[PDB]
RNA sequence: CGUGGAGGUCAGUGACGAAGCCUAGACCGUAAGGUCGGGUCGAACGGCCUCUAGUGCAGAUCUUGGUGGUAGUAGCAAAUAUUCAAAUGAGAACUUUGAAGACUGAAGUGGGGAAAGGUUCCACGUCAACAGCAGUUGGACGUGGGUUAGUCGAUCCUAAGA
RNA sequence: GUCGAAUUUGGGUAUAGGGGCGAAAGACUAAUCGAACCAUCUAGUAGCUGGUUCCUGCCGAAGUUUCCCUCAGGAUAGCAG
RNA sequence: AUAUUGGCGAGAGACCGAUAGCGAACAAGUACAGUGAUGGAAAGAUGAAAAGAACUUUGAAAAGAGAGUGAAAAAGUACGUGAAAUUGUUGAAAGGGAAGGGCAUUUGAUCAGACA
């Protein structure tokens, strides 16, 4: 019903439908055969990876 | 997570709870019910005048030697009474509900209470000292409580080959 | 099968001592293969971990990925190695235990006592 | 254990007591006092027949 | 701080539920009490009024 | 017929889900029981030939643990007594100050000690549990501060005694 | 009821269980006294009470006889395989 | 050459598997009781990894609702599985001083087999 897109007390766990999802994959088979920190770290890494005279002989 | 009941089509409901809530289990089980299917703004309104003693709440089961009132009249009752502690965790979780449906973008004036249940909640354990030197048990009895919200929305026959012949004799005698 | 009456076969026996050996043990215990071109060059198969040298995750979830140890915890029979952590929204970063028998060694750490090691168990560096 | 369920000190409290006549633990003042002692049937007793 | 105040907090919750006055609360209740369970009562003395 | 464990075998079952548990579903046995489907669950377990036993429960005022009805019931009525405003606070019949009304009535509901207790004293912070209503208060919870002797006692003396 | 003495009372001290102490009640001796409390021998002793855990098939009884003087407890005959 | 339920060091089991097995698998001869001699418990299991739930929002707060972590939160420091007694909600039904059970059938609900 999910896939096909008042008060129940069907619920489906997460758990399960993870499961039904594998299996599904696994009878498709059988039937064909037959991060901002992370970034900015690694931003970072990427980045660090005559002359002048004032005064003179005297003391100010 | 995990109610009793959940909201098929969830995106149009909210919910709330309160876990071992030190509150009289019986007293919330029949505030609780004299509030389950009404519209929200209702049930607030009522709590209010209940907690005011204008109306009450009638008591259906947990009654047995309760006093008699003329508030139960309404809801055709004898037996009703006034609880305060009750209806303020009730309006308490109530309020939550209503804020979660907001957050959620709900119409609230279209809200009913279409889930609430009290279920009891591990025992408070205290004893007492009793004559001739006894302990016996001196307990509360806590409530969970929780509740969902939603907005309110608006042939084969086999004949056998006889009944199909009286069928048929019926259409070529009729027009 | 074991031979001598001083060894023992029992279960229980075998856990308590590894879930009660001291850290001198606990170093001997966290050893780790080396890599193909490392045991071509010294001739030995398995070293004990050091904090100082650079590894090779063969195992696990974060298989292929490489960096310098940062910390032997050996209360926790683990290794940290400091590019392998798992980070949060808020900045939060968490070293990876890691066994070092589900790891390999790129780059040994040498000095005088790690070469007696290898020259005692038969390596023959340089 | 030859000694199991033996090192305890009960007794019973007789008959016409209202509760059962096995031999139960005295003192005071924790919750093992009053319980049956020494029974293949109580809890922490001795079992019947011990294997030898 | 909040963690170790947090992990303390989830802690108490049985002896809060058993409603003990705080940690040096261990009193301990016999599972029956002898003079109340130790009654066979004559024409006479009784053990109490 | 069923159960814990042992020898042999089915190169037996199992992460495409072992065992356990729930089940308005299915089948086989006169029956003990066995078998299959669905849900839940997460790491092991069965058929057969045999070996072995701490091997099958409704009772024992049985044992240990858990839970009902009774029931929001009995009751929370000794010791004459409380009331007003402000403050604090999410919240005040019960905290604090003030305003009042009373009481102990010097054989005290006052001021100190002995035995016993051992920090309960006092300040700051502070309310989950406890204070059979409540709580912002506490002899509670958390962190500290505090007991100064040539003259007060012990210490010395002997008593019944040891 | 008694209330200035055979008075009331703190503390120290003495007497310890087949013992003490008793203006004597078998009182009292740590809620324990016709026998204190604690551990052990000790799982002490049964004329008696209670209980004693799966299925089905087939077979299936016993108060009627002698005795140890008689009660008690046993022996013997019968009945069921 | 014999003994050895104490001490020290080892190897094992057709043993027990948290009401079992030593009283004690855990800060157990502990906590607690008693003037004393003595008496004497209960109590093991999140996850591979604390990654133990940042952030927003409602609330005085505990918390809730979103969000997120994780294979899983039908693992949330009440934490593996999560039975029964007992309880709540929902749905269906029955009820003129008990209920339960047997034979048989009506009604309603629900269901398997066999379909060449
Ligand atoms: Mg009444
Ligand atoms: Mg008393
Ligand atoms: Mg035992
Ligand atoms: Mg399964
Ligand atoms: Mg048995
Ligand atoms: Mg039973
Ligand atoms: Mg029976
Ligand atoms: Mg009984
Ligand atoms: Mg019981
Ligand atoms: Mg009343
Ligand atoms: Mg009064
Ligand atoms: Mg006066
Ligand atoms: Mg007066
Ligand atoms: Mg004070
Ligand atoms: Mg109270
Ligand atoms: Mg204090
Ligand atoms: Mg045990
Ligand atoms: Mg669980
Ligand atoms: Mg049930």
């Amino acid at each position: 019903q999910n896939k096909k897109n008042s008060i129940t007390t069907r619920t489906l766990s997460k758990k399960r439908a993870k499961k039904i999802e594998r299996n599904l994959k696994y009878a498709t088979q059988r039937k064909l055969l037959v991060s901002s920190l992370t970034l900015v770290k690694e931003a970072l890494w990427s980045v660090i990876d005559q002359g002048t005279t004032l005064g003179g002989p005297f003391f100010p | 997570a995990r109610y009793g009941a959940t909201s098929t089509n969830p995106a149009k409901s909210a919910s709330a709870r309160g876990s071992y809530l030190r509150v009289s289990f019986k007293n919330t089980r029949e505030t609780a019910q004299a509030i389950n299917g009404w519209e929200l703004t209702k049930a607030q309104k009522y709590l209010e005048q209940v907690l005011d003693h204008q109306r009450a709440i009638p008591f259906r089961r947990f009654n047995s030697s309760i006093g008699r009132t003329a508030q139960g009249k309404e809801f055709g009752v004898t037996k009703a009474r006034w609880p305060a502690k009750s209806v303020k965790f009730v309006q308490g979780l109530l309020q939550n509900a209503a804020a979660n449906a907001e957050a959620k973008g709900l119409d609230a004036t279209k809200l009913y209470v279409s889930h609430i249940q009290v279920n009891q909640a591990p025992k408070q354990r205290r004893r007492t000292y009793r004559a001739h030197g006894r302990i016996n048990k001196y307990e509360s009895s806590p409530s969970h409580i929780e509740l969902v919200v939603t907005e309110k929305e608006e042939k084969v026959v086999r004949l056998t080959s006889r009944q199909r012949g009286r069928i048929a004799a019926q259409k070529r005698i009729a027009a | 099968a074991k031979q001598s009456l001083d060894v023992s076969s029992d279960r229980r026996k075998a856990r308590k001592a590894y879930f009660t050996a001291p850290s001198s043990q606990r170093r001997v215990l966290l050893s780790a293969p080396l890599s193909k071109e490392l045991r071509a060059q010294y001739g030995i198969k398995a070293l004990p971990i050091r904090r100082d040298d650079e590894v090779l995750v063969v195992r696990g979830s974060k298989k292929g990925q490489e960096g310098k140890i940062s910390s032997v915890y050996r209360l926790k029979f683990a290794v940290q190695v400091d590019k392998v952590t798992k980070e949060k929204v808020n900045g939060a970063s968490v070293p990876i235990n890691l066994h070092p028998s589900k790891l390999v060694i790129t780059k040994l750490h040498l000095d005088k006592d790690r070469k007696a090691l290898i020259q005692r168990k038969g390596g023959k560096l340089e | 254990s030859e000694k199991a369920g033996h090192q305890t000190s009960a007794e019973s409290w007789g008959t016409g007591r209202a509760v059962a006549r096995i031999p139960r633990v005295g003192g005071g003042g924790t919750g093992r006092s009053g319980q049956g002692a020494f029974g293949n049937m109580c809890r922490g007793g001795r079992m019947f027949a011990p294997t030898k | 701080r909040s963690k170790a105040d947090r992990m303390a907090k989830m802690e108490r919750r049985e002896r809060n539920r058993h409603a003990k006055q705080g940690e040096s609360d261990r009193h301990n209740a016999v599972s029956l009490s002898k003079h109340l369970f130790s009654g066979k009562r004559g024409v006479g003395k009784t053990d109490f009024r």
